[PDB]
């Protein structure tokens, strides 16, 4: 027997659901949302850490002209200086007073952190939704991983489940989102070749493994200082350094719904939105007929006490009239009432005792214990 | 030294098994037994598997003009030459060694895996196996280039 | 370093207690000893040295 | 073969000869077919040694893709769009076809 | 000085570009497009190849009855047979007549094959654009490879290139794509764990090196030939096998716009659909002022030789008064007829030779050489 229900898209609210198989006796259902996975399917277009500034010995060409030459090396820069006279420690380095060069080049590369501190710039698209459920199934708890799609079928004792389709199609993800370590941030990167100096992606690298990178640091050599031998240059700080400090919260702090964001692999973990259709195909054997259940009559409810409130802050006594020994559901038929109970064992003239939530202060309410009703009057105090 | 001398064979034996085709329809318990014909070669070589022991004599010694067969209760040598391959027609063998031929056959629905004994008995095993390898390429030709 | 194992013990696969030419000492105990490393990542170091057969009355 | 009965799940394993691997497989061109043009319009006289694939689409928005497996002289009449006709005959390179 | 200029989305058409900086010489830049590359990120959903069914020895029980377990393997079959009398070469394997029972056992796993022959199943999303252009500046032939998102900025010998948005988000590649060595095709794949009998996805791996696959193959274990020791079964034929002859032309075949598709990145190659918006921030040096190049008077043009074709069909003989000697750039003004040269050299009262390309029997256009503008009157043939 397929027994389907709709559930409100919240993780962590058990939910009763009454199957009503006809000639067969009620059988109530608990169901939690353990969790509700988005995992977005990613494309890495590039990686971005600090840069390193790659400057050798600077040749110092005495009583010659140094020359410089095109390297293929991201931001080359070369430079040769005139007239100059360096020193060191024990003297001029150079024997002529005239016509010395230092020739001052520099590259840019990835720094040796690239491999520990790094941010990866990824397009994320069309994501998978997944769901994990708890059932309560024949008095034992039983957990169901299907796809929210209305299509991927899991069986769990002999009971085929089907999740979904999702109601809302939404995500906190963009079309393109940057990951560093356990953080997810929502960004329009700039592409590979379009980094800006100072900024995220002034060095891209398309994987982390990759020999030749992307620079653009607005590096500038500069003239050496009167008889010193050094390199002095001009260059915009470290875009990645300065994107950590200027991020700002991510995701698992901003996203609406409550999203929890987890990276390996980037998911939204218990986004409520929308609601989650249910499908659960019973098997035959699970079932038991209302002959073979017991009969239930001369049934009386008390309620002697009752508080209303988001938990099961009501308490009700319920005595009856059995057949026979046997298991019997137990249900509330008003809407506005559930009780915590699913299932309770009957023996002739004795009483049940079951607990109830309710956020009415005069609670009327019908409670099916197997095959028969009874009506249930509460008083409930704030 | 003979350190580099490892030889799986020293454990292994060929052996007698069931199939279905030994000849004219009728089964029997086959020296030559098909296991598995492999084809996921888009060339078209196909990897088969037999009960027998190709390269290999009784004393577990390397030689590619040997074969190995379980003959009764003791396994027995056989000439490589007088082993052959067939579908609806001659297959070219194009590697042997242990339970495994690599061969090279023409359009066919049977497979057929023989050898010639010690005492000039012919032994062969015949399975169903639709045989029509995919054209690679645009061209269905013939002789290789 | 890759350890294999021998009823209550553990030993470096390329290096089983029965060598040289274990199959041709015991051949029911080498296959049994194998048997047992079938799960092992070691399994074909082990192989190959208890496979081998280079014997003590022998020049090379 | 029967299992046998004394040990229960007991097993080795071998390493096997001729393992599958990727290779490079060299195919045969098929000679150029003679062409001819006319408005709108390539003639191609084809003339296959062997069953030759020749396949055919638009350029354009509604590319129409065609094939048929030629095993012997044929002539084939195909209309070249504004947008462009490409055509493969065989393990040839694509041929190009545009309006003047 | 920022040129901007548009150019159709088509690979090996050289487009001629009049810059026209107030007070400076005009400039002719020839552009083409290499190519224009559509790569999509990629979501490896899981692969597929060829099946194997691990068949072990079957266990014979002689003079007694085996017993099936259930085994956590993929299609796993289990059956025992009664009343088997087996034979072997020397006689029957049992020493029962009656009571011997066969068990047989079967499991599908990924073949020795899936590492070599495989199809990878894909969620493709968002596309980024790139774009190869070789631009003939300065006499020299420059490449220019950028991202054509209108945002990315590639600097070559001092000139800014910022390449599109292209004019059309089309894209060969749907949400779901599967991949075969160097071939992509447009599939609706079904989802892990949803793979049907005899059909793409029988077996699925998540990835290649996984240990655990989903296998639905339609194995059923048959009863034993009589005194015959084998394990005889019905199972459909593999999937991978089938799709592979079944299809059909892959996209570099099918895709419209005559899309070239490649592997090891998937991507569209050369897609001509659309235009091309090109902005070029050519630098300061790069131009000449007015004065120290010619000034141009008495113009005249005359066309003794045409034919309008795809290639120069036609040539202008245009005859000028220079101030000056110098080089002067040649342009098209008018957008059905392009020159082949773009500078040539001038000297007082002489007279210059150009080629050009015109598709119009009547064609009626001016050519401004440097500063100055000449009306050419031409009657093309077929």
């Amino acid at each position: 027997y397929e027994h389907v229900t709709v559930i409100p898209n919240t993780v962590g609210v058990p939910y009763k659901t009454l199957v009503n198989r006809p000639g067969y006796s009620p059988m109530v259902l608990e169901m939690e949302l353990l969790s509700v996975t988005l995992e977005p399917t990613l494309s890495l277009d590039y990686i971005t850490c600090e840069y390193k500034t790659v400057i050798p010995s600077p040749y110092v060409k005495c009583c010659g002209t140094a020359e410089c030459k095109d390297k293929n090396l991201p931001d080359y820069s070369c430079k040769v200086f005139t007239g100059v006279y360096p020193f060191m420690w024990g003297g001029a380095y150079c024997f002529c007073d005239a016509e010395n060069t230092q020739l001052s080049e520099a590259h840019v590369e990835k720094s040796e952190s690239c491999k520990t501190e790094f941010a990866s710039a990824y397009r994320a698209h069309t994501a998978s939704a997944s769901a994990k459920l708890r059932v309560l199934y024949q008095g034992n708890n039983i957990t169901v991983t299907a796809y929210a799609n209305g299509d991927h079928a899991v069986t769990v004792k002999d009971a085929k489940f089907i999740v979904g389709p999702m109601s809302s199609a939404w995500t906190p993800f963009d079309n393109k989102i940057v990951v560093y370590k356990g953080d997810v941030y929502n960004m329009d990167y700039p592409p590979f070749g379009a980094g800006r100096p100072g900024q995220f992606g002034d060095i891209q690298s398309r994987t982390p493994e990759s020999k030749d990178v992307y620079a653009n640091t607005q590096l500038v050599l500069q003239r050496p200082a009167a008889g010193t031998v050094h390199v002095p240059y001009s260059q915009a700080p470290s875009g990645f350094k300065y994107w950590l400090k200027e991020r700002g919260a991510s995701l698992q702090h901003t996203a609406p719904f409550g999203c929890q964001i987890a990276t390996n692999p980037v998911r939204a973990v218990n986004c409520a939105v929308g609601n989650m259709p249910i499908s659960i195909d019973i098997p035959e054997a699970a079932f038991t007929r209302v002959v073979d259940a017991p009969s239930l009559t001369d049934m009386s409810c008390e309620v002697p006490a009752c508080t209303h409130s988001s938990d099961f802050g009501g308490v009700a006594i319920i005595k009856y009239a059995a057949s026979k020994k046997g298991k019997c559901a137990v249900h509330s038929m008003t809407n506005a009432v559930t009780i915590r109970e699913a299932e309770i064992e009957v023996e002739g003239n004795s009483q049940l005792q079951i607990s109830f939530s309710t956020a009415l202060a005069s609670a009327e309410f019908r409670v099916q214990v197997c095959s028969t009703q009874v009506h249930c009057a509460a008083e409930c105090h704030p | 030294s003979t350190k580099d001398n490892f030889n799986v064979y020293k454990a292994t034996r060929p052996y007698l098994a069931h199939c279905p085709d030994c000849g004219e329809g009728h089964s029997c318990h086959s020296p030559v037994a098909l296991e598995r014909i492999r084809n996921e070669a888009t060339d078209g070589t196909l990897k088969i598997q037999v009960s027998l022991q190709i390269g290999i004599k009784t004393d577990d010694s390397h030689d590619w003009t040997k074969l190995r067969y379980m003959d009764n209760h003791m396994p027995a040598d056989a000439e490589r030459a007088g082993l052959f391959v067939r579908t609806s027609a001659p297959c070219t063998i194009t590697g042997t060694m242990g339970h495994f031929i690599l061969a090279r056959c023409p359009k066919g629905e049977t497979l057929t895996v023989g050898f010639t004994d010690s005492r000039k008995i012919s032994h062969s095993c015949t399975h169903p196996f639709h045989h029509d390898p995919p054209v690679i390429g645009r061209e269905k030709f013939h002789s290789r280039p | 370093p890759v350890m294999c194992l021998l009823a209550n013990t553990t030993f470096p696969c390329s290096q089983p207690p029965c060598t040289p030419c274990c199959y041709e000492k015991e051949p029911e105990e080498t296959l049994r000893m194998l048997e047992d490393n079938v799960m092992r990542p070691g399994y074909y170091q082990l192989l190959q040295a208890s496979l081998t057969c280079s014997p003590h009355r022998q020049r090379e | 073969v029967p299992r046998n009965a004394e040990l229960g799940d007991r097993k080795g394993k071998i390493h096997i000869p001729f393992p599958l691997a990727n290779v490079t497989c060299r195919v045969p061109k098929a000679r150029n077919p003679t062409v001819t043009y006319g408005k709108n319009q390539v003639i191609m006289l084809l003339y296959p040694d062997h069953p030759t694939l020749l396949s055919y689409r638009n350029m354009g928005e509604e590319p129409n893709y065609q094939e048929e497996w030629v095993m012997h002289k044929k002539e084939v009449v195909l209309t070249v769009p504004t947008e462009g006709l490409e055509v493969t005959w065989g393990n040839n390179e694509p041929y190009k076809y545009w309006p003047q």
